[PDB]
RNA sequence: GAUGGGGAAGCUCCGUUUCAAAGGCCUGAUUUUAUGCAGGCCACCAUCGAAAGGGAAUCCGGUUAAGAUUCCGGAACCUGG
RNA sequence: GCUUGUGACGGCCCGUGAAAAUCCACAGGAAGGAAUAGUUUUCAUGCCAGGUCGUACUGAUAACCGCAGCAGGUCUCCAAG
RNA sequence: UUGACAUUGUGAAGUACUUAUUCAAUGAAGCGGAGCUCACGUUCUAGCAUUCAAGGUCCCAUUCGGGGCUGAUCCGGGUU
């Protein structure tokens, strides 16, 4: 029954003014601004998640260490594990190809 | 018709050396104790050596030449057969079951590996094995 | 149970925009709307986005076509006509 | 009277193309070194819709001869090109679907598309959706090439005009009708502020030389000489003809 | 901010050249099922963060007291 | 004509339908002989030959797609690839299928 | 000498990026 | 909307990368002094334009006749060095 | 249940529904590096600083615009039984 | 819109060339002639391609390295 306010000077509902509504230890309700929601990076090959990276703003992922921002394998915190598979396979097949060519 | 021989060349394709050439040692085609499935023990490469030039002095060719191996067990379906082979009689006893699940005998086994890969550089042979692949 | 007689999707215009009109529309419709069988793996999953974009919902194959089929009669006869020229410049 | 509504256009003021959402100047390749001396492999990206066209758009990834670096280009998509599929631009491209080869070594029948009027202007002929260019025969002298324009008209084009194989995609669209003016509106949103249009007839004197009258009339021949100057230009224009 | 398990860790943050406050609190809880009882929470006020070690027997809650050195400003309460 | 042939092989010998199945025979050296279809990938496809190239086992090619070589199985389902273990009374390891 | 090789590189169309050449006729001056 | 240019008797008009010789941070060289000088990197080529767009980081309690997420007490966070 | 946030999906387009600054990872291997010793300030902890301008109140049947303390006009958030 | 004159030169016979002028592109890359052996390195696959390039040969004054030719044929400086 209790009524907020926005606390900011910004008095739209724009995406970057939106409020939650949260009970102080004092006993009354009070509007509370939240950021943007993160997204997930992308595999560059296929567009779909990364696992085990961390889904953070872009510039929070400088005040976090590198383990949270890659993985322990090749292309790492750039493509998935499946597309790393499909590039070595192609790799290796097409350069035997070509000294069978080459004959 | 079997080429997953105690002495061919194949490729990982998955956990942390993917696409590092290595050469299995001792294969278990029907299961173990652990890992119930098709595997085989083998030794690899996780830094290749560098590119030596004849104006590289005495002690940088030597800095370039430094090989680190590996000793892993991998299943069957993550690895990639190839055509070519490479003899492991000189390390072959240092790598075993008994040699893992033991943190100082892996350390022990790993020396071994790194000399004799090394002096296999030297001297060059299996040329193919000693140059990275490039994905 | 069968809902309409003979309008099919063109029942959502109700009575406007004349029945000839209506009529041409339902052809096109349907084609647009339909499902297609992926040439690059088999399955019948592909389905248009825009006007001349078909793509597979399996293998994110993309492949360009025609406005609502997934490929006209005029681009069938190029090919034959490339294949035909291709074979007798090769040889 | 007043300005009619035909010269405003030429300032340009609200009359000017809405290009926010384009993609790009769908352009072929520059003509370098290797076009005219070999051929280039590319690939096809992915493809996507670009506002106000409906011919879709593919965007192909060549390789920069002289430095170390990835060039795209923007290309008008063709029948049947598809993801992941290699493009080869170049005098000894091989003739296949999709591939941009000279004018002059193609066989006769050939059906091209995106065709340049000369050399190195980066296609100019055939660029709407389901339209393309018929070649009808050579001339090895004076390196020409006869082509036949989706209009009707035979044009001579010199042999090292480039283009390429197959029909522009998204044909068969105008068979659909709108069936409203909401789908016009929207049409016309994505392109320019020329719609809706007002018959000149229900204008006044002032407007348009065919508004005014106690009927809604022309009064005078809507036949305008090509001699005709700016305010007189409105009707058919040079018309040779009238009728069905 | 923090707490802190291990009492041989909360030690040595005691005598870290930067702390120079502290403060004993003690709660008066009801356990599950059982009397009521006390709890002693021993905050250490560092140049970053507040670190926080609860106590829930009075018996080893006492042992600690005198082994606070006598160079910390220690608030009782 | 190799559909006839493929619907005896069903009835009198052992046969594995997949890739991942395939692949297994291969290594184990129990296969003789693989069936590919015609819109199997290429990179697929040469991973196949490879792996039949160490193992010294013929390859056949089959004239049409997933759709129409499970179809020859007589499943109803689509098949990529077919390798045949051990054929019974037809004659298929010994002519041109 | 055994730790050495010979590598050619291919200037060819299409192959290896092409290496710094004289194009002092090319400049615009 | 300047500059390089091209128009106009002229106030001024066109144009924003255009027929231009259009620019500077990573160092090494020096221990005469502060930056001249050795390879390489780079060519994007003004600027203005949003207190509802994009965007590094603070919350609770108390306090005035009239101010506070800004003051007070406590507890945090970010950037640069 | 109401308001709001969000996730996985579905329908529609001859309509497919901004840009840049900024930050991050990967490929690459140019250089620098251990035996009486060096690097890591992407691990923890410790040290210093954060300038300039806006901030009261109304926001309307009396604080804005209509000759005015004019029944007109004027963007938006919170919404009990 | 049409004609005359100027811009406006060069050659031949009963249209030809270049240099003025005009058009177009490229952060003015491979043009023209000739010489090596019509061609003269690249087409199953959504991988990779960068450190004046490895190698060969000839020098420095041997220190960690440095510099020519060839690799990558000459001539003409007309960006095409
Ligand atoms: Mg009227
Ligand atoms: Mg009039
Ligand atoms: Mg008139
Ligand atoms: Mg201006
Ligand atoms: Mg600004
Ligand atoms: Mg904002
Ligand atoms: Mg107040
Ligand atoms: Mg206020
Ligand atoms: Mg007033
Ligand atoms: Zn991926
Ligand atoms: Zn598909």
């Amino acid at each position: 029954a209790q009524r907020v306010t926005f606390r900011r000077r910004n008095p739209y509902n724009t995406r970057s003014n939106k409020i939650k509504v949260v009970k102080t230890p004092g006993g009354i309700l009070r509007a509370q601004h939240v950021k943007k929601l993160a997204t997930r990076p992308k595999c560059g090959d296929c567009g779909s998640a990364l696992q085990g990276i961390s889904t953070l703003r872009p510039r929070q992922y400088a005040t976090v260490s590198k383990t949270h921002k890659t993985v322990s394998r090749a292309y790492g915190g750039s493509r998935c594990a499946n597309c790393v598979k499909e590039r070595i396979i192609r790799a290796f097949l097409i350069e035997e190809q070509k000294i069978v060519k080459k004959v | 018709a079997k080429f997953l021989k105690a002495g061919k060349v194949a490729v990982v394709v998955r956990g942390r050396y993917a696409g590092k050439k290595v050469v299995i040692v001792k294969p278990h085609d029907e299961g173990s104790k652990s890992h119930p499935f098709g595997h085989a023990l083998v030794a690899g490469i996780e830094r290749y050596p560098l590119k030596v030039t004849k104006k590289h002095g005495a002690k940088k060719v030597a800095k370039r030449t430094k090989i680190k191996p590996f000793i892993k067990v991998v299943n069957y379906n993550h690895l990639l057969p190839t055509r070519y082979t490479l003899d492991v009689e000189a390390f072959k006893s240092v790598v075993s079951t008994e040699t893992f699940e033991q943190p100082s005998q892996r350390e022990e086994a790993k020396k071994v590996v790194k000399k004799a890969f090394e002096e296999r550089h030297q001297a060059g042979k299996n040329q193919w094995f000693f140059s990275k692949l490039r994905f | 149970a069968k809902r309409t007689k003979k309008v099919g999707i063109t029942g959502k215009y109700g009575v406007r925009y004349g029945s000839s009109l209506r009529r041409q529309v339902k052809k096109l419709e349907i084609q647009q709307h339909a499902r297609y069988d992926c040439s690059f793996c088999g399955k019948k999953t592909v389905k248009r986005g825009a006007a001349g974009i078909w793509t597979c919902s399996c293998c994110k194959k993309t492949v360009a076509g025609g406005a609502y089929t997934v490929s006209t009669a005029a681009a069938a006869t190029v090919r034959s006509t490339i294949r035909r020229l291709r074979e007798m410049v090769e040889a | 009277g007043r300005v009619i509504r035909n010269q405003r256009k030429g300032a340009g003021s609200i009359f000017t193309s809405h290009t926010r959402l384009r993609q790009g100047a769908a352009k072929l390749r520059t003509l370098d070194y290797a076009e005219r001396h070999g051929y280039i492999r590319g690939i096809v990206k992915q493809i996507v819709h670009d506002s106000g066209r409906g011919a879709p758009l593919a965007k192909v990834v060549f390789r920069d001869p002289y430095k170390y670096r990835l060039r795209e280009e923007i290309f008008i998509a063709n029948e049947g090109v598809h993801t992941g599929q290699f493009i080869y631009a170049g005098k000894k491209a091989s003739l296949n679907v999709g591939n941009v080869l000279p004018l002059g070594s193609v066989p006769e029948g050939t059906i091209v598309s995106n065709v340049e009027e000369k050399p190195g202007d980066r296609g100019a002929l055939a660029r709407a959706s389901g339209n393309y260019v018929i070649i009808i025969g050579h001339n090895p002298d004076e390196n020409k090439t006869r082509v036949r324009l989706p209009s009707g008209a035979k044009k001579v084009i010199s042999s090292d005009a480039r283009g390429v194989i197959g029909v522009i995609a998204g044909g068969g669209r105008v068979d659909k009708p709108l069936l409203k003016a909401g789908r016009a509106f929207h049409k016309y949103r994505l392109k320019r502020n020329s719609w809706p249009k007002t018959r000149g007839v229900a204008m006044n004197p002032v407007d348009h030389p065919h508004g005014g009258g106690n009927h809604q009339h022309i009064g005078k021949a809507s036949t305008i000489s090509r001699g005709a100057v700016s305010g007189q230009k409105a009707g058919l224009i040079a018309a040779r003809r009238t009728g069905l | 901010a923090r707490e802190i398990t291990d009492i041989k860790q909360f030690l040595e943050l005691t005598r870290r050249a930067d702390v120079k406050t502290a403060t004993v609190k003690i709660n008066k809880k009801l356990n599950k099922a059982g009397k009521p009882f006390r709890q002693t929470k021993f905050k250490v006020r560092g140049s970053s963060s507040l670190y926080t070690l609860v106590i829930n027997d009075a018996g080893k809650a006492k042992k600690l007291i005198q082994s606070l050195p006598p160079t910390l400003k220690v608030n009782r309460l | 004509s190799i559909n006839q042939k493929l619907a005896l092989v069903i009835k009198s010998g052992k046969y594995t339908l997949g890739y991942k199945s395939t692949v297994k025979s291969l290594r184990q050296g129990k296969s003789k002989l693989i069936i590919i279809a015609a819109n199997t990938p290429v990179l697929r496809k040469s991973e196949l030959e490879y792996y039949a190239m160490l193992s010294k086992t013929k390859v056949y090619y089959f004239q049409g797609g997933n759709n129409e070589l499970g179809t020859a199985v007589g499943k109803l389902f689509r098949v990529g690839v077919v390798s045949i273990l051990e054929a019974g009374d037809s004659d298929i390891l010994t002519t041109l299928a | 000498n055994p730790l050495t090789h010979s590598t050619p590189k291919n200037f060819g169309i299409g192959q290896a990026v092409q290496p710094k050449r004289n194009l002092s006729r090319y400049v615009k001056w």
